[PDB]
């Protein structure tokens, strides 16, 4: 229950602003920074502000502030909802979300903000079916947005039927400093690109665990995705009935499901360092990376980030594979590897020096997080089966699929 | 810009 | 004695600092601050005369960038603006045509200049000349 | 060639399940 | 300029009108008052181009309560555009009127509205639902007279599932502002079309189709197990507000289910996947499911029994995270995970946040409290931090040692005796009163009490009130126990709080110490140096009439904030 | 080595925060590189990059050993670097400045008249308290010679050791002996202000200085008669700086004492008529000359001229004059008090003045100008600004009230109504610390406690979320519980109190989450005392108690647990310490 929907920017100054049920003044916006600026030295800045009696919940993008103020008691997550829409929106039309766009494209985005939502309830968020009835170079709009099919428009033809398959992997790893693993979760991702003629039903077959026992195949090799968060396209109701993931694919890239189940595997990578620091002489990194993969696939771009200390000068790395590289912005030791055979193991040696005055105030550990990417490998073993794509037509479609396995959250806790 | 002015002008 | 002299700019950056009295850096920077907020959030026409901590805050900002200073409740409130504006003209004079661009670039200078006129809070020289004179002959032995 | 996986082609459906 | 301005939009070519309309546009986004020249762009608003009728009903829209008076020179403008073949201009006129807060152009506004209302395009029906909306909360007595309830209640049983969402939206807009008179509530029947609109609905559509479920109270188990089966598809929708809506409608229907068949267990099973994949979301709403899982966790803690791992808070978490994390954790904290949620205290205890380092410490504190099986732990801990040499980690555990003691203190003496030399020259008054309450109390496994408190009696008189009195109480309690090294302490005490103490509360207890003292020193035994009761620990639990209620409204400000929604609206 | 020019372009190119605290590191490791090989061409930029970097906020304390190494250094770039880097990032609690003592004293014997100057300002700028000790003697070698240059400099250096070691003083007597004929005027100034600070320092030196009262007057006359020269005029003013030191100096000379104030009673009238006030320097040497003759036993004229002055300045419609004349009023309040009161209507209007200086100023000299006579009339305005004060200035308004109040209260029935009045409508702005002076004034006072129990009845029911009131009223009523009802043993004819009312008050105060927990235990030792003082509602605290034991609080815990043993085991001795406290001033 928005009730002004308003860009900020860094500055303070509101990029542009769109009343939606006018019961906030436009006046509270000024306030709005000084709020944050007292949150922020405080420690108790939130997403959601309070300005008396008008709360001004918004998130922080790259450049600007998309604050939507309110007043009764609307939803959080609604407005939280309607920011992500907005800005994947605006991302969708501009290629950049900085102010470069919001002074430049100001006669489409009024339009596409006044379309969105009307008395702070949006009703169309689809970029693909909102760029047909709004563009900044009007007819009618699409009967998509009238008729239930709201996220595939009709009548779109091509010369071939390819769709290719994004099956992106997501290791995370929370190793604590004891050298155990506390939070070791894998979350999938299966992002398609569908590009095919007309509107085709596609029906998306996986070797899921349920489906085998419902079958009665449940022995050989199955994905145990513990959460599955279908897109839009995917009929609730069928997978709900029997597992049947039916649904209609979306004209461009899109996420059709996001699967999130736990791992109790080793980690493919496992990172033993050490810390041999003087006090004021020197420090000594004995970091050793250890890749528990399987040999036959390969970690393409491994960056296993070692944080170093902050005034940390006149630093040596005496390692085996990989360029080592500190970086004074991020201070920590960058421990690139351009390709990780499965099965090896890369020993480092760092020593860098350190000034004789202590500092003023204690910096803390940061985490040290590997940037494995090894590609062709699927950790969770899920393998598609099966993409039923059925059109009225008639036409043979060529559905393709790939497999990328990285890390997500896998840090690991210094001591 | 407000900088490039003379702090008293004279 | 002037406790401490900021030159901080009308967006709240400051471009100058010289504290006569040891103070921690956090708590320094805590004070800097909360001059900022004040300086900044006052109107023109509060005399430009403010009692912080028992300090006569005095602030005279002659051009965007905005000047500070910590008097003791011991002497006269002219006498500090008296100084700023003989700094602020001394400075000019040394510098010719100074404006803020040249204060951040030239912020050694202006440093130089300070302590040259006044050391720690008090007034070294009362004439602009002399200082003047002192400071290019400091320069010019490289 | 593609960086991350070299991608496949996919089924039909489960053929081995009617 | 603004001369020129208006000669550019006085003009017969639309080149020229554009670039003034879009100079006025911007104008008014860089911020500048162009509400002057209102009355001179109402002449430029009748064109053929569709790209300029947009930015003069904006305009019209931000200067309409500015010049009232001059917009009463739109009305048959919107009039006739509300007859337009197109259907986005119908639409765009539709959200003008609305839009447009003029109390003598909303009454000529209401037969527009009405031919809108059974608008055949489902944009137009949508564009009309939300105008009836908007002009009932300006004005509910014209809305009212207009008839238009009628109408609105109609369009959730008729096609077009997104004007279906729309009105059904609307209708509970209304009803939310209205006295409950004449309230719009349906039969199984109502909610049965509903629910077979909801698979058919878009993102948006979903959460206005599932809100009205929350406000319907199921009478039956039957019609109750039916909405979990028909709202349990529901759980796997890639929005998050969808989710949340989902599972706040799930949790309102669970209070007529019936535990003993196997619907609730299937729910309670169903339930867990979906709040696992809320806390993984974005930092924004990272906040938002962290206040609806406590909401919830109150209620039905059986769900997110064993989900502790994913609370655990990250280290590029947000401060708002971190800290609803550690809330989290306390709240499920159990034997089961005891030593999990002692090692996650003890990493968070080595950062560098005063305020997360007390969050942690606080956490802590109430895990030990609440589970008496770690005390043993949680005060190796607080030993543990104490030696780490942190003046406030050292604060904390003196604060934790200090609630500890007063909870369970038959078997705290083994650490009294690393608490009396600790650093006690501290002066945090949480942590100096808590230390010398702990000495007085405990003042039998310490053989230098009466040193110790000789440190803290220099300035008793101007230490602070709390800890004077605590000060004094500890005093009289070391002279009731062992008044032989104590004799002349309890008299210089007496006199300092009784003389040289100008306190009310302070002189009238130093008095009472002093009179009871001179009175029965044997009965000040049983008196002063009694055994307290079982202190009873603040119980974090909701109140049972605020979490029924806090449980229809999920996912909105009174839930985030955990107050009524009467508590903070305006 | 890049250049200063460059480091602030990249530093003004930076818009967002994070990129520019990546670049301050960017910038800072290869600072950290070169500092680290031990770098002595290139010295120069580094430090002037490291100063401008905790200039801006970034840390510098790994730039500590370079400034004392290009300290000791020979060349005047890098020795300059040193100087500003140890007088920017150096300082007492540093504890690196212990080692600088030795380059001071090795740069104070130097020949150029730059390195020992600038070394000279570095100690002034950042003298410690160890360093002075071992750098008293050089500085007193300095100041005994001729250079003009560096007289200045020596004696800003024996100000600052003196300032900082005050038992410093006596090895400066002989030093600053017949200085006073300095023919420039910054020697002078120098001077004149190290013999202020000796005079403010100690007594022992003002009989030896005052002595010197002829000699600065005759350098004031000189000064004043010379109102044309091209180097110390400003807006044709000769010598500001020296006109205001010499003022401070007569001000603070004689002020005890009739042959000084005398001495320079003919200089301080030729100055309070004789000067042009047009400009800014004009006003500030005429307020520095009042106060001087308002802080000297000067003649009635020369106060009637001040009078005169400070009044002609108070119509000014500058805020810095309007603030500098309430200055001076509020200085000149205990002496000339009579003549101050002919500015009453003036401190009125300056308190609804649109500055807060100002308006501070206002209520200050209100507060200070409050007699026995006018605080009747005063208490009214008091009260009004009060009420419609800025939300900074209510607790001072009515801190100052109440101490008006305690000090010329015309009479205590008066003083306790304006008391409560001030508690009722100070609210959440009278500081926790009166209420032990507003208790101690209601013991002292014995004769005015009915009406004040009832006050304190009325206006404790109506509101309790006021901390410093509610703990009013519940020392009221535990110190006067037996004379708020009078007779309630049992029931009777329906009054204001019942015995009942004061019972349900305390326990929602107690039970109340508006609470801080000094109200809750004050509430606590009312209920307590109220058990002998009350006996018509007997039996009925004790169970509130013995429930109020086990509470979370570990003080009020024990409170409680003290009371229900009190009461369930020391019943007949419950009344044998609950005697009224004595009553002290």
């Amino acid at each position: 229950s928005a009730s002004a929907v308003y860009v900020l920017d860094l500055k303070g100054k509101v990029l542009i602003c769109r009343n939606y049920r006018g019961d906030v003044d436009m006046s509270e916006v000024e306030h709005f920074m000084p709020i944050l600026m007292e949150k922020e030295e405080e420690g108790m800045l939130s997403p959601i502000l309070a300005h008396g009696g008008v709360r001004f919940m918004w998130i922080k993008h790259n450049n600007l502030y998309l604050v939507a103020t309110s007043k009764k008691n609307a939803c959080v997550s609604l407005v939280f909802s309607f920011l992500y829409k907005v800005v994947q929106v605006f991302s969708e039309y501009f290629k950049e979300l900085e102010e470069e766009s919001i002074r430049d494209n100001f006669v489409i985005i009024y339009e596409l903000l006044d379309e969105l939502m009307d008395f702070g309830y949006p009703q169309t968020t689809d970029s693909k079916i909102l760029q047909e009835y709004i563009t900044q170079e009007a007819p009618r709009p699409p009967a998509t947005v009238t008729n239930a099919v709201s996220w595939r428009s009709e009548g779109i033809k091509y010369r071939k039927n390819e769709v290719f398959l994004d099956v992106i992997e997501a290791v995370n790893l929370l190793v604590s400093a004891n050298g155990n693993v506390l939070r070791s979760e894998i979350v999938g991702s299966i992002k398609m690109r569908v590009f095919l003629s007309g509107m085709p039903e596609l029906r998306l077959g996986l070797n899921d665990k349920v489906l085998f026992d419902n079958t009665g195949r449940g022995k050989s090799k199955s994905v145990e995705l513990e959460d599955v968060k279908f897109h839009q396209c995917v009929r609730l109701s069928r997978f709900e009935n029997d597992r049947t993931i039916s649904f209609i694919p979306p004209d461009g890239e899109f996420e059709l499901m996001s699967y999130r189940l736990n791992t109790h595997v080793k980690p493919l990578i496992w990172i033993e360092s050490v810390i041999e620091k003087h006090s004021h002489s020197r420090i000594e990194y004995m970091v050793k990376a250890k890749s528990q993969f399987k040999r036959r696939s390969t970690a393409n771009n491994v960056e296993i980030h070692i944080p170093v200390p902050n005034d940390a000068d006149s630093p040596k790395f005496k390692t085996t594979v990989g360029s080592v590289k500190w970086v004074p912005e991020n201070s920590e030791i960058v421990w690139s590897v351009k390709s990780f055979p499965g099965g090896k193991e890369y020993l480092m040696r760092a020593h860098f020096g350190l000034p004789s005055v202590e500092a003023e105030d204690k910096e803390g550990k940061p985490p040290i997080s590997v940037k494995f990417e090894i590609p062709y490998f699927t950790t969770s073993g899920i393998q598609v089966r099966y993409l039923k794509i059925i059109e009225k037509s008639g036409y043979q479609a060529l559905p393709w699929v790939r497999y990328i396995t990285q890390n997500g959250d896998y840090q690991l806790r210094t001591q | 810009k407000g900088e490039n002015t003379s702090l008293l002008h004279p | 004695m002037i406790h401490f002299i900021l030159l901080f700019s009308r967006q709240g950056k400051l471009r100058l600092q010289k504290w006569y009295i040891t103070l921690p850096d956090k708590e320094r920077k805590k004070i800097t601050r909360e001059i900022v907020q004040i300086i900044l959030s006052r109107g023109h026409r509060t005399s430009s005369f403010v009692d912080w901590k028992e300090l006569k805050l005095v602030y005279k900002r002659y051009a965007s960038l905005y000047f500070c200073c910590a008097i003791e409740n011991q002497d006269n409130e002219l006498l500090t603006l008296e100084i700023v504006h003989r700094y602020v003209e001394l400075l000019d004079k040394y510098f010719g045509n100074v404006c803020e661009l040249d204060i951040i670039f030239n912020f050694e200078k202006a440093y130089f200049i300070l302590d040259e006129f006044i050391i720690g809070g008090e007034i070294q020289e009362t004439s602009k000349k002399i200082a003047v004179k002192a400071i290019e002959d400091s320069d010019m032995l490289q | 060639d593609r960086k991350g996986g070299s991608y496949s082609q996919a089924a039909g459906s489960d053929s081995a399940q009617s | 300029e603004i001369f020129e301005l208006k000669a550019e939009l006085n003009s017969d070519k639309k080149e020229k009108k554009k670039e003034a309309v879009k100079k006025v546009i911007a104008s008014m986004t860089v911020g500048k008052d162009v509400s002057a020249l209102f009355p001179d762009v109402v002449n430029c608003m009748q064109t053929d181009n569709l790209e300029l009728k947009k930015l003069v009903y904006l305009y019209l829209m931000n200067y309409a309560k500015s010049q009232p008076d001059m917009a009463i020179m739109a009305v048959n403008t919107f009039v006739k555009d509300c007859e337009d073949p197109n259907p986005l201009i119908r639409a765009l006129a539709v959200r003008t009127m609305g839009c447009i807060r003029v109390d003598k152009i909303t009454e000529y506004l209401c037969e527009p509205l009405r031919k809108c209302l059974k608008d055949e395009d489902p944009y137009v029906r949508k564009t009309a639902a939300v105008c009836v909306a908007k002009l009932h909360d300006i004005n509910a007595q014209l809305v009212e007279d207009q008839g238009f309830l009628d109408t609105l209640k109609d369009l959730i049983s008729d096609s077009n599932p997104m004007v279906v969402a729309n009105a059904v939206a609307a209708l509970s807009e209304i009803a939310e502002s209205h006295p409950s008179s004449n309230l719009l509530d349906l039969n199984p029947q109502s909610i049965n079309k509903l629910l077979t609109a909801l698979n058919e609905c878009t993102e948006w559509g979903q959460i206005f189709i599932l809100d009205c479920l929350a406000n319907y109270m199921p009478k039956d188990d039957r019609e109750a197990q039916s909405i979990c089966e028909r709202v349990t598809p529901r759980l796997s929708h890639a929005n998050s507000a969808v989710v949340l809506s989902a599972v706040k409608v799930l949790m309102k229907f669970m209070e007529m289910l019936s535990k003993d068949l196997d619907y609730y267990g299937t729910l309670l099973k169903k339930l867990a996947p979906p709040l696992v994949t809320l806390l993984s979301a974005e930092p924004e709403l990272q906040y938002v499911a962290l206040r609806n899982i406590n909401l919830i966790v109150q209620k039905r803690p059986e769900i997110l029994k064993h989900e502790m791992k994913v609370f655990f808070v990250k280290y590029n978490d947000p401060i708002y995270v971190k800290l609803e994390k550690l809330d989290i954790m306390i709240r499920l904290a159990s034997q089961a995970n005891i030593a999990q949620v002692l090692a996650e205290l003890r990493e968070y205890a080595t950062e560098v946040d005063v305020d997360f380092v007390r969050k942690a410490v606080r956490a802590i504190g109430r895990c030990a409290i609440k589970v008496e099986q770690s005390a043993e732990r949680c005060v190796s801990t607080l030993l543990d931090l104490i030696q780490t040499k942190v003046n406030y980690v050292v604060q904390e555990a003196i604060v934790v040692i200090k609630d500890i003691f007063r909870k369970y203190p038959n078997k705290y003496e083994s650490v009294i005796a690393t608490l009396c030399e600790n650093l006690d020259s501290l002066d945090e008054p949480e942590a100096r009163a808590a230390m010398i309450w702990i000495v007085g109390e405990y003042a039998e496994r310490i053989d230098n009490a009466d040193e110790l408190l000789e440190s803290f009696l220099e300035g008793f008189h101007d230490k602070s009130t709390q800890v004077q009195l605590q000060l004094l109480t500890a005093i009289v309690k070391l002279f009731l126990k062992k008044p032989t090294e104590t004799q002349e302490l309890v008299q210089q005490v007496l006199s300092l709080a009784t003389q040289d103490s100008d306190n009310p509360d302070l002189r009238d207890r130093g008095y009472i110490y002093w009179r009871l003292l001179s009175t029965d020193p044997v009965a000040a035994k049983e008196v002063v140096l009694a055994e307290k009761p079982l202190i009873s620990e603040e119980t974090d639990l909701i109140e049972p009439t605020l979490l029924d209620e806090l449980i229809c409204y999920i996912g909105t400000l009174a839930s985030v904030y955990h107050k009524p929604p009467s508590a903070f609206v305006e | 080595p890049i250049r200063l020019r460059e480091l602030i372009r990249t530093i003004r190119t930076a818009r967002t925060q994070a990129e520019e605290r990546e670049m301050i590191q960017k910038e800072c490791a290869a600072i950290r590189s070169s500092f680290r090989e031990e770098d002595n061409t290139y010295r120069c930029r580094n430090v002037a990059k490291l100063l401008y970097m905790h200039m801006l906020g970034y840390p510098a304390h790994f730039g500590q050993l370079e400034c004392l190494k290009l300290i000791a250094s020979q060349k005047f770039t890098d020795k300059r670097i040193g100087y500003l880097g140890a007088m920017l990032l150096l300082d007492e609690r540093q504890d690196v400045h212990l080692l600088m003592t030795n380059c001071i004293k090795n740069d104070l014997n130097h020949s150029t008249q730059f390195v020992q100057g600038l070394a000279l300002c570095t100690l002034g700028c950042m003298g410690s308290s160890e360093m002075c000790r071992d750098l008293a003697g050089e500085v007193e070698k300095l100041l005994k010679t001729s250079n003009s240059y560096l007289r200045k400099k020596a004696a800003l250096c024996a100000v600052h050791v003196i300032r900082k070691v005050p038992e410093l003083m006596e090895m400066f007597l002989p030093a600053t002996k017949n200085l006073l004929n300095e023919k420039n005027h910054g020697v002078l100034h120098t001077s004149v202000v190290l013999l202020t600070e000796m005079c403010e320092r100690s007594p022992d030196m003002l009989a030896h200085f005052r002595k010197l009262v002829p000699q600065l007057v005759r350098i004031l006359k000189n000064l004043i008669m010379s109102g044309y020269s091209p180097e110390h005029d400003v807006s044709g003013i000769s010598d500001p700086f020296l006109q205001v030191r010499i003022l401070r100096l007569l001000r603070i000379l004689g002020r005890n004492d009739d042959d000084s104030s005398e001495a320079m009673n003919d200089i301080l009238a030729q100055v309070a008529t004789n000067t042009e006030t047009s400009k800014n320097v004009g006003n500030a040497i005429l307020y520095e000359t009042v106060l001087t003759i308002m802080d000297i036993k000067s003649e009635s004229g020369l106060r009637v001229l001040a009078i005169n002055i400070l009044g002609r300045f108070l119509l000014n419609n500058d805020k810095n004059i309007r603030y500098v004349a309430l200055t001076s009023l509020l200085k000149t309040v205990q002496t000339d008090h009579n003549a101050v009161q002919r500015h009453r209507s003036t401190i009125v209007d300056c308190l609804k003045d649109l500055d807060v200086s100002i308006k501070r100023r206002a209520m200050e000299l209100s507060f200070a100008l409050v007699n026995g006579n006018n605080i009747r009339g005063m208490m009214k305005e008091l009260l009004y600004f009060l009420d419609s004060c800025e939300p900074e200035f209510k607790a001072d308004c009515a801190s100052g009230i109440f101490l008006a109040a305690e000090k010329y209260a015309p009479s205590k029935r008066w003083h306790i109504d304006t008391i409560m009045r001030v508690l009722t409508t100070a609210g959440s702005y009278v500081r926790d610390d009166a209420v032990p002076n507003l208790i101690q004034l209601i013991t002292n006072s014995v004769e005015m406690h009915a009406y004040t129990v009832q006050r304190l009845y009325k206006a404790i029911l109506g509101d309790y979320s006021q901390q410093p009131l509610v703990q009013v009223a519940a020392w009221c009523i535990g110190e006067y519980g037996d004379l708020l009802v009078s007779g309630q043993c049992e029931e009777e004819e329906p009054i204001q109190v019942t015995e009942d009312e004061v019972l349900d008050i305390l326990e929602s105060v107690l039970i109340s989450n508006m609470s801080t927990s000094v109200t809750r235990g004050y509430a606590l030792t009312a209920i307590m005392k109220l058990s002998t003082r009350f006996t018509c509602t007997v039996n009925r605290i004790k169970k509130v108690v013995s429930i109020y034991g086990s509470s979370i609080d570990v003080e009020l815990q024990q409170r409680a647990v003290e009371y229900n043993a009190l009461f369930k085991k020391y019943d007949h001795m419950r009344s044998a310490l609950l005697e009224r406290m004595p009553v002290m001033e």
